[PDB]
RNA sequence: CGCAAUAGAUAUAGUACCGCAAGGGAAAGACAAGCAUAAUAUAGCAAGGACUAACCCCUAUACCUUCUGCAUAAUGAAUUAACU
RNA sequence: AUCUUAGUUCAACUUUAAAUUUGCCCACAGAACCAAAUCCCCUUGUAAAUUUAACUGUUAGUCCAAAGAGGAACAGCUCUUUGGACACUAGGAAAAAACCUUGUAGAGAGAGUAAAAAAUGAUCCCAAACAUAUAACUGAACUCCUCACACCCAAUUGGACCAAUCUA
C-alpha cells in the first residue's frame, strides 16, 4: 500500500511510541489554580454550594 | 572645551552666588526668583538628585 | 506642539502623521541600493489602498443608482404614452 | 424620563449666511462624507454605541468614508455630537485601477495621487 | 439533532479520488460544492447533508 | 463646596465642541440623493455580502486527517546508530 | 502518603531570590516575601508610564532653563520652532542645551526671529509679504 | 501502577499519663524560621523609576473572606517546616 | 411561586457545540373615543440573529440626570419607570467606586490631543505668592510613530500547557 511503505522508513513500533487518537482523551479538570479552583465552580454561599439542594423535581 | 575630566566636572556643577536687591520689591516676586535659583531650575544641567542649587543673597 | 497651526497650513496635526519624516525610507545600504521597506509603511500603503478602493466603490454605486433612477423614470413616464394611442 | 432625541428638521437648513462660511454649495452637493470620532461612546446611551459600531467608527480618530445619502444621515444625526463630518474632495478625480496603491488623504479632506 | 451527515466507510486506496468524484456527483444536486471531511486513517469520507440513497445508487453504478 | 466655579478654559473647550457640531449640522443639510432615488442601489452588494456570511456559517466541519501525521509520531524514538 | 511535592524548595526560592534585597523579615519569610514581591512587580510594570512622563518633564524643565538663559520663555521656543518647520523633539533639545550651547543659542535666535515675524505680520493690515523665515515648505 | 517514622495499625504501647469509674490515650529511632559574625541616623505598607552614589528626589491607601464599592467597615493570619 | 424574602425551582441573562437564514438601525404609511417619546416595517450602514443539543452561575445592588407616587414642594427619606456609571483599564475635580475624559491590553530615554485653574463657634490660620511683556504651552494605558501581539472584570463557562510521584 502507501502507508505500509511509509512505515518501513520510520522507527520500530513499540510501547514507547504509541499515542491516543487525537480528540479522544479529553483532558481532566481539577480545582487548582486561579481559574479552576478558588470556589471550584460551586458558586457563592448557599445550599447550592454546600451540596444540599432539594431533591430532583422539588 | 578640551578641559581635562576633573576640571570640566568641577566647572559644570559649580555654585554661583547671586545677589538680588529687594528695595520696594514684593516678597512674592523675590521669592519666585530665589526659589528658581536655589532649587537649580535655572541650570540646563538640572536634576533633583544632583544638588545643583546655587546661593542667593537678598539684601 | 502646534497642531492648530499645522492644520491651519494643510499639514498633519502630528508630525508623525504623514510627512517626509514618517514615510521616507529610514535607511539605505552603504553602496546605495535601497532597503526592504519598513512594516509601518507597508501597513499604511495597504490601509490607504483599501480607503481608495472603498471610495471608488461607493461613488460608483451612487452614480449607478442615479442612472437606474433615470432609467425607471424614462420607462414609467414614457411607457404611459403607449397607452395614449389606438 | 431620558429618551431618544428627535431633532427638528429646521436645524438642518443651511442659510445664505452659512453657505459662504464653509466651503460648500447648495446645488451640486458632495458625494462622500469623511467622518471621524472625537468623543467616547462610553457614558452615552446604547443607541449611540450601536450606531457607532455600525458606521465602522469604533476606533478613535481613524477617518472613515460613507455615502451622503439620507439613509446614512439619519444615523449621523444621532451621533452628530461624537463625530466630525467633512466632505471628501476630489480635485484630481477618482483614481484608476492604477494609482489605487499610491493615494493619500490630506488633512483638508482632499484625496490625491502620489502624495 | 440537526447535523445530518453520511459516511462512506470501508474505502480503500486513494480516498481523495473518491472525494473529488463525490463532490462532482453531488455538486449539481445541492447547488454548491458539498462540504466534506476525509479521514484517511480509518478510510472514511463524511459528507454534510442526507444523501444515503443517492450515494448508494451511485456506488452501485460504478460497480461496487 | 458642592457648587463649582466654571473656569474660562472649560468655556473655551465647550465652545470648540459647539463649533465642530455646528459644522456637522451644516454638512448634513444637503444630501446627494433623496429618499426615493437611493432606494435599492445597494441591494446587490448587500445580498452578496449576506450570502458570503451564509456560506461561511454553513461550511463548519471537522478538519481532515492524514496517515502521515499519525505515523510521524513514531519519530519520537529516532536514533543514530 | 502516595504523592508528596518533592520540590517545594525550588518554588520557594523562585520567589525569595527576588527578595534578598528587601529589608526585614519579609526577605526570608515566604508569607511576606510573596506579597511584597508582587507589589514590587506591579510597581515595576506600572512605572514605565511614569518613566516616560518624568523624563519628558525633566526635558521640559531643562529646555525652560536654557531658553530662559536667552531671554525667551519655553512657550515661545517650541510654539515658534514648529512654525519654522523644525521637528526637533524635546530629548534632543535638552541634549543640545547641555552639550552644544551655541547651537542652542542659534535655535533660540531662530525662535525669537520667527516670533518677531509673527508679531509684525499680525500687526499689519492685510497679507503684506510674509516673513523671510515664515514661508512654509510643502511636501 | 500499597505506606515508609506527622504515613502505615493508636502502637517501641493499649504502656506512660489523665479520670473515682466506664473510659480516654501519647511521643519517639536513623546551614527552614531564630540568632551571631555585624545596633542605629530626618521621611512615613518600607517598594519602584532610578543614580556615579545605600539614604536623600518623583510615584505609591497591606493580604484573605464577607457586605452594593468598603481608607482597616468588619473577620482571620507571630513565623518556619510537614499534613490538610 | 413558595410555612417564602439568610433558601430553592422556573423564566430572563451568560457560556460552549451545531444547523439555518435573516437579525439590528430605520424614513413614508399606520395604532380612540375619553408632553418627552413608544410600537411597526421598504430601503441604507452593518453581521448578526433564530433554531437545536448540553450544562452550571447571577437574581430582588449603590450613586448621578430625568418623570412620577409617599414623607413638604424637607429631612440625604420608601417605591416605579427611561438612561448612564460602578462592582474592569487609565487621566482629571485635593483626597475621591457613582461627576468629566477614555477603553482591547507588550517594548520606546518619540509626537499630537481629551477633560482639567474662580469670580465680586469649639486642638492650630492653613499651600507659598502674584494687580499688565502679546496666548500660546502643559496634560493619559485616547490617537500617530518604530517593532511585537492570545497576553487588564466578580460568580460562571470554553481552551492551551504543566510541576512532582508510580507503572509499561
Ligand atoms: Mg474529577
Ligand atoms: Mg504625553
Ligand atoms: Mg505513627
Ligand atoms: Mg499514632
Ligand atoms: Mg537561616
Ligand atoms: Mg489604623
Ligand atoms: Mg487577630
Ligand atoms: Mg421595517
Ligand atoms: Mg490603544
Amino acid at each position: 500500500a502507501r502507508a505500509l511503505d511509509l512505515l518501513r522508513g520510520l522507527p520500530r513500533v513499540s510501547l514507547a511510541n504509541l499515542k491516543p487518537n487525537p480528540g479522544s482523551k479529553k483532558p481532566e479538570r481539577r480545582p487548582r489554580g486561579r481559574r479552576r479552583g478558588r470556589k471550584c465552580g460551586r458558586g457563592h454561599k448557599g445550599e447550592r454550594q454546600r451540596g444540599t439542594r432539594p431533591r430532583l423535581g422539588f | 572645551s578640551s578641559f581635562s575630566r576633573a576640571p570640566q566636572q568641577w566647572a559644570t556643577f559649580a555654585r554661583i552666588w547671586y545677589l538680588l536687591d529687594g528695595k520696594m520689591q514684593p516678597p512674592g516676586k523675590l521669592a519666585a526668583m530665589a526659589s528658581i535659583r536655589l532649587q537649580g531650575l535655572h541650570k540646563p544641567v538640572y536634576h533633583a538628585l544632583s544638588d545643583c542649587g546655587d546661593h542667593v543673597v537678598i539684601m | 506642539a502646534g497642531g492648530q497651526w499645522r492644520l491651519q497650513q494643510g499639514l498633519a496635526a502630528n508630525p508623525s502623521g504623514y510627512g517626509p519624516l514618517t514615510e521616507l525610507p529610514d535607511w539605505s545600504y552603504a553602496d546605495g541600493r535601497p532597503a526592504p521597506p519598513m512594516k509601518g509603511q507597508l501597513r499604511r500603503k495597504a490601509e490607504r489602498e483599501t480607503f481608495a478602493r472603498r471610495v471608488v466603490l461607493l461613488s460608483q454605486e451612487m452614480d449607478a443608482g442615479l442612472q437606474a433612477w433615470q432609467l425607471r423614470q424614462q420607462k414609467l413616464q414614457e411607457e404611459q404614452r403607449k397607452q395614449e394611442n389606438a | 424620563k431620558f429618551t431618544r432625541s428627535r431633532i427638528p428638521e429646521k436645524v438642518f437648513q443651511a442659510s445664505p449666511e452659512d453657505h459662504e462660511k464653509y466651503g460648500g454649495d447648495p446645488q451640486n452637493p458632495h458625494k462622500l462624507h469623511i467622518v471621524t470620532r472625537i468623543k467616547s461612546t462610553r457614558r452615552r446611551p446604547y443607541w449611540e454605541k450601536d450606531i457607532i459600531k455600525m458606521l465602522g467608527l469604533e476606533k478613535a480618530h481613524t477617518p472613515q468614508v460613507h455615502k451622503n445619502i439620507p439613509s446614512v444621515n439619519a444615523k449621523l444625526k444621532v451621533v452628530k455630537h461624537l463625530i466630525r463630518i467633512k466632505p471628501l474632495k476630489l480635485p484630481q478625480g477618482l483614481p484608476a485601477e492604477e494609482n489605487m496603491s499610491n493615494t493619500c488623504l490630506k488633512s483638508t479632506g482632499e484625496l490625491v495621487v502620489q502624495w | 439533532g440537526n447535523r445530518q451527515m453520511t459516511v462512506i466507510r470501508k474505502v480503500e486506496g486513494d480516498i481523495w479520488a473518491l472525494q473529488k468524484d463525490v463532490e462532482d456527483f453531488l455538486s449539481p444536486l445541492l447547488g454548491k460544492t458539498p462540504v466534506t471531511q476525509v479521514n484517511e486513517v480509518t478510510g472514511t469520507l463524511r459528507i454534510k447533508g442526507y444523501f444515503d440513497q443517492e450515494l448508494k445508487a451511485w456506488l452501485l453504478e460504478k460497480g461496487f | 463646596r458642592r457648587p463649582r466655579f466654571v473656569s474660562l478654559r472649560a468655556k473655551q473647550n465647550m465652545i470648540r465642541r459647539l463649533e465642530i457640531e455646528a459644522e456637522n449640522h451644516y454638512w448634513l443639510s444637503m444630501p446627494y440623493m433623496t429618499r426615493e432615488q437611493e432606494r435599492g442601489h445597494a441591494a446587490v452588494r448587500r445580498r452578496e455580502a449576506f450570502e458570503a456570511i451564509k456560506a461561511a456559517a454553513t461550511s463548519k466541519f471537522p478538519p481532515h486527517r492524514f496517515i502521515a501525521d499519525q505515523l510521524d509520531h513514531l519519530n519520537v524514538t529516532k536514533k543514530w546508530s | 502518603l502516595r504523592n508528596r511535592v518533592t520540590d517545594r524548595y525550588f518554588r520557594i526560592q523562585e520567589v525569595l531570590k527576588h527578595a534578598r534585597h528587601f529589608r526585614g523579615r519579609k526577605n526570608r519569610c515566604y508569607r511576606l516575601a510573596v506579597r511584597t514581591v508582587i507589589r514590587a512587580f506591579v510597581k515595576c510594570t506600572k512605572a514605565r508610564y511614569l518613566k516616560k512622563k518624568n523624563m519628558r518633564t525633566l526635558w521640559i524643565n531643562r529646555i525652560t532653563a536654557a531658553s530662559q538663559e536667552h531671554g525667551l520663555k519655553y512657550p515661545a521656543l517650541i510654539g515658534n520652532l514648529v512654525k519654522c518647520q523644525v521637528e526637533l523633539n524635546r530629548k534632543v533639545l535638552a541634549d543640545l542645551a547641555i552639550y552644544e550651547p551655541k547651537t542652542f543659542k542659534s535655535l533660540a535666535a531662530l525662535a525669537s526671529r520667527r516670533r518677531h515675524e509673527g508679531f509684525a505680520a499680525a500687526l499689519g493690515d492685510g497679507k503684506e509679504p510674509e516673513g523671510i523665515f515664515s514661508r512654509v515648505v510643502q511636501y
